[PDB]
RNA sequence: UGUCGGCUCAUCACAUCCUGGGGCUGAAGCCGGUCCCAAGGGUAUGGCUGUUCGCCAUUUAAAGUGGUACGCGAGCUGGG
RNA sequence: GGAGGUUGGCUUAGAAGCAGCCACCCUUUAAAGAAAGCGUAAUAGCUCACUAGUCGAGUCGGCCUGCGCGGAAGAUGUAAC
């Protein structure tokens, strides 16, 4: 399994991206096939949107630089951090139509300039 | 639904297409022309896969995914049979210029971030054949 | 059922149990892995 | 006015449907029914085995055929064997689901199961009609009787009434004929196959004496000198010397044609005499049938097309042999041997019949046949058969079996096959053979012995043992 | 302290031949293979040979394996 | 959830992770073996390895050692304190 050295290694990668990221959203991924997720990651990669999946207990540790601290109340159940690197917002239109068609995830919540939304 | 691998323009009723006549009965002579409708594109012979989506009765659909990245390396490297033992019994040779095009002709159906990664996909497939890649 | 003196698991689903002072192997996957004595 | 044959799987309704249809509107072999859309007749004995035997004699005593399946337990292997027997002859197939009078009343698996046999229905592709009927309940006579004619849409002319006598024989009890062309006024001299006579008795199906024979109607003639075969042909002559001369010419020509067939129709004479080589497959298991079918479906394009016309699982029943004879085909037994009647048909006629054990061997042989460069007389020979009569297995080494050795010599220097129901089960070598508990090492012909085979003890009462040598 | 075989009469063990109850099966059915529990009751007639045995012929649900001074001559025989 | 190059190359009538031989890379990833098993004539189909959730405090295996348990069936009657 994972090790303690790697556990604090993976929080930095989330912490490094979250330091400069502007718009971030949280979503679930249960029920959607890994085939249907290659298309989404293709769309985000074309639009400069960074999508990742981390442990809930590591997300709270990673999100500490006063970036998206207003999200630590909905780190329950599966998570998928989708931070927007350019054109703040961005990774919400992709999630807007993907949720409709695929019939999966409630897109949890979203954060923007300390707004829980 | 049903899928297979047929040649580049013949697709005649034959052991390439044996159970299309049993999957839903299906007028298979119709599918033969339909496959021939997109014709050769690379002259007959080069195997090309299909995804035949079958519906109520014998409704068709037809995509022609690509041309598999095994006949392509044999063509660009001369011989038409790969090694019976890689590591030692090398059979061919290629260069990072051929690998650029053979990936650029499969930029669909590789799901690789940038094309630099799409090459390392192909060279990994070469190293099982017996080819050796270099400049 | 197979009666031996050396009873032991044959796959993942096998199960060593002791019932009325006899060692037995019961397997949900294959009914051929049942064993007694041992 | 076609000539219908009922045809289907056992215990599915053929005799029931025939008897019902006859009852709505004394067994000789044929019967006929008059309906406002037009008179239609049927032949008494159903099943492919009887329909193809007479066809194997140029008779073509059929126009339309109907499959009866059941809503429960639908397409069964003999159903698809029948549809093979009907396509090979070549007649449109009109289907009918019979047992719709049951709780299991879903003609939905029947349609899409029988469709993967080139009997595709109308709502699917438009090729062959489908109809629910029920002989027990009765609901379905109308639709079937309309469809039997609506699917008789060739010109269907000829059968010119005023014409010389021309019919085909059916039941050689005394006989009957279902005339194709002409009229058969009683008293006229007749040539019925290799046979001569005059019409004294002209009984009908119901037995009412008549004197006029319809265009496509049955009638039982009595007065002939004896009994002809079951698929021969009858016409009208005037001179007894003419009848005898024609009979002797027919004798000679038949004795010539049997030799010509047994010569040119061999696998060895394929390329010389297109021509679309026909094969007739029989395999031990369904997998080794499907694989080898798909292998021989494509072999050569611009010269000769090889198309399999049969294909079943089990021994080589005589229906298979008659089909191969009628279609001028080549038998093939992959791990299955022939019955008695198959041997009878094989010996009388030609019809090359060769056995095999390796999938590759049949492909190799057909390649060399299509190129005409095949060798002759290869792949082993039969040097002895024994029939197992009793199996006793002592609890020290239990494998011994009593055998009556029939027509050959069984030894220890040759490997064997053991076979049940004309299907092989095991191919190994001898372990022991001993008479009077004494280990003799050579058993004669017609003798009796005790055989035990190495690393196989399952022989039963009623098997057979063949011993063979890979001779080259 | 009379030694083979036959006859008459038996008695016990179970490492069960049949009948009885089960597990697995390369157990579809009818048949089987193998292992477990079970000793209540049954468990051939003849041809050859002094034979036990054996091989044959025809049966039977089956024609069990052993201990008892290789049971049994103050119970018989006397072929070896 | 357990994927894409990909029926990896050879062989083979057919060898598609799963007859046999050689390799055993790469891509998107939280993770997914050029596959541990069942299946097909070859496919198809079903599990596993692995990872993300849920549940909140113990859990997993080996070494030394005391006493026990199976392996363990006989002939007159318990009958090997
Ligand atoms: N329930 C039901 N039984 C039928 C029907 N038709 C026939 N049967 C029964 O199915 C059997 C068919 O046997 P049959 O056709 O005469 O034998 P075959 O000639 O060898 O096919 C008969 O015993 C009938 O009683 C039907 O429509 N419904
Ligand atoms: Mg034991
Ligand atoms: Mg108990
Ligand atoms: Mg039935
Ligand atoms: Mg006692
Ligand atoms: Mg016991
Ligand atoms: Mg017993
Ligand atoms: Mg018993
Ligand atoms: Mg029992
Ligand atoms: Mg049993
Ligand atoms: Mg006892
Ligand atoms: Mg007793
Ligand atoms: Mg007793
Ligand atoms: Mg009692
Ligand atoms: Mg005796
Ligand atoms: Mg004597
Ligand atoms: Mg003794
Ligand atoms: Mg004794
Ligand atoms: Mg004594
Ligand atoms: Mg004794
Ligand atoms: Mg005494
Ligand atoms: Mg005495
Ligand atoms: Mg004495
Ligand atoms: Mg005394
Ligand atoms: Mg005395
Ligand atoms: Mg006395
Ligand atoms: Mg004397
Ligand atoms: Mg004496
Ligand atoms: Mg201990
Ligand atoms: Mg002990
Ligand atoms: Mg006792
Ligand atoms: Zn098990």
């Amino acid at each position: 399994a994972i090790k303690l050295e790697d556990k604090k290694a993976i929080v930095a990668e989330v912490n490094e991206a979250a330091k400069a990221a502007l718009s971030a959203v949280v979503a679930d991924a249960r029920g959607v096939t890994v085939g249907a997720m290659t298309g989404l990651r293709k769309e985000a990669r074309e639009a400069g949107v960074y999508v990742k999946v981390v442990r809930n207990t590591l997300l709270k540790r990673a999100v500490e630089g006063t970036q998206f601290d207003v999200l630590n109340d909905v780190f329950k159940g599966p998570t998928l951090i989708a931070f927007s690197n350019e054109h703040p917002g961005a990774a919400a239109r992709i999630f807007r139509e993907f949720a409709k068609g695929q019939d999966k995830f409630e897109i949890k919540a979203a954060a923007f300039e300390g707004q829980f939304l | 639904y049903i899928k297979l691998q047929v040649k580049a323009g013949q697709a005649n009723p034959s052991p390439p297409v044996g159970p299309a006549l049993g999957q839903h009965g299906v007028n298979i002579m119709e599918f033969c022309k339909a496959f021939n409708a997109k014709t050769q594109g690379q002259e007959p012979g080069l195997p090309t896969p299909v995804i035949i989506t079958v519906y109520s009765d014998r409704s068709f659909t037809f995509e022609t995914k690509s041309t598999p990245a095994a006949v392509l390396l044999k063509k660009a490297a001369g011989i038409t049979s790969g090694s019976a033992r890689p590591n030692s019994q090398k059979v061919g040779t290629v260069t990072r210029a051929q690998l650029e095009e053979i990936a650029k002709t499969k930029q669909a159906d590789l799901t690789a971030a940038d094309l630099d990664a799409a090459v390392r996909t192909i060279a990994g497939s070469a190293r099982s054949m017996g080819l050796n890649v270099e400049g | 059922m197979k009666v031996r003196a050396s009873v032991k698991k044959l796959c993942r689903n096998c199960k060593i149990i002791r019932r009325d002072g006899i060692v037995r192997v019961i397997c949900s996957a294959e009914p051929r892995h049942k064993q007694r004595q041992g | 006015a076609p000539v219908v044959t009922v045809m289907g799987h056992v215990d599915h309704g053929k005799t029931s449907l025939l008897d019902y249809i006859r009852r709505a509107k004394q067994h000789i072999g044929a019967y006929h029914v008059e309906t406002e859309r037009g008179m239609v007749t049927f032949l008494d004995t159903p099943g492919h085995a009887a329909f193809t035997a007479m066809r194997a004699r140029g008779a073509q005593a059929t126009d339309i055929v109907i499959l009866v399946v059941a809503a429960d337990d639908g397409v069964m292997p003999q159903t698809q064997e029948a549809v093979q027997h009907a396509k090979a002859a070549g007649v449109p197939i009109v289907v009918a689901v019979n047992k719709i009078d049951k709780p299991e009343a879903n003609p939905d698996n029947i349609k899409n199961g029988l469709a993967a046999l080139d009997v595709i229905p109308e709502e699917w592709g438009g090729d062959a009609p489908f109809v629910p009927v029920s002989a027990k309940l009765g609901t379905g006579v109308d639709e079937l009787l309309e469809a039997v004619l609506l699917q008789a849409e060739v010109l269907e002319l000829k059968a010119t009434p005023s014409a010389p006598g021309r019919g085909v024989v059916v039941e050689s009890r005394v006989a009957t004929v279902l005339v194709q062309d002409g009229t058969l006024r009683q008293g006229d001299m007749v040539l019925v196959g290799i046979n001569y006579g005059r019409v004294r008795a002209m009984l009908d199906e119901n037995g009412k004496p008549i004197k006029e024979a319809g265009p496509s109607i049955p009638v039982e003639i009595l007065g002939l000198d004896g009994t002809p075969d079951a698929g021969d042909e009858m016409t009208v002559v005037a001179d007894e010397k003419k009848a005898r001369e024609v009979a002797l010419f027919r004798q000679g020509k038949f004795r010539e044609v049997k030799l010509a067939r047994a010569h040119a129709g061999k696998l060895e004479n394929i390329f010389e005499n297109k021509k679309t080589l026909n094969i007739v497959l029989k395999a031990d298991v369904r997998g080794s049938l499907e694989a080898l079918q798909g292998s021989l479906s494509g072999l050569g394009n611009d010269e000769v097309q090889v198309r399999v016309v049969g294909g079943g699982v089990g021994g080589i029943t005589e229906s298979d042999a008659n089909l191969a004879l009628a279609s001028n085909a080549v038998l093939f037994g992959f791990n299955v041997r022939a019955d008695a009647g198959a041997r009878k048909i094989v010996e009388a006629e030609g019809l090359d019949m060769r056995y095999y054990n390796v999938i590759y061997d049949i492909i190799e042989d057909v390649k060399k046949a299509l190129t005409g460069m095949l060798g002759s007389d290869l792949r082993e020979n039969i040097l002895g058969i024994a029939e197992v009569r009793d199996v006793f297995r002592s609890p020290k080494f239990g494998a011994i079996a009593g055998c009556m050795v029939t027509e050959g010599m069984v030894h220890r220097n040759r490997p064997i096959r053991v076979l049940r129901d004309d299907v092989v089960i095991f191919e190994g070598e001898l372990e022991s053979l001993r008479r009077f508990k004494d280990d003799v090492a050579e058993v004669r012909a017609g003798m009796e012995c005790g055989i035990g085979v190495k690393s196989y003890n399952d022989v039963k009462v009623g098997d057979k043992i063949e011993v063979f040598e890979k001779v080259e």
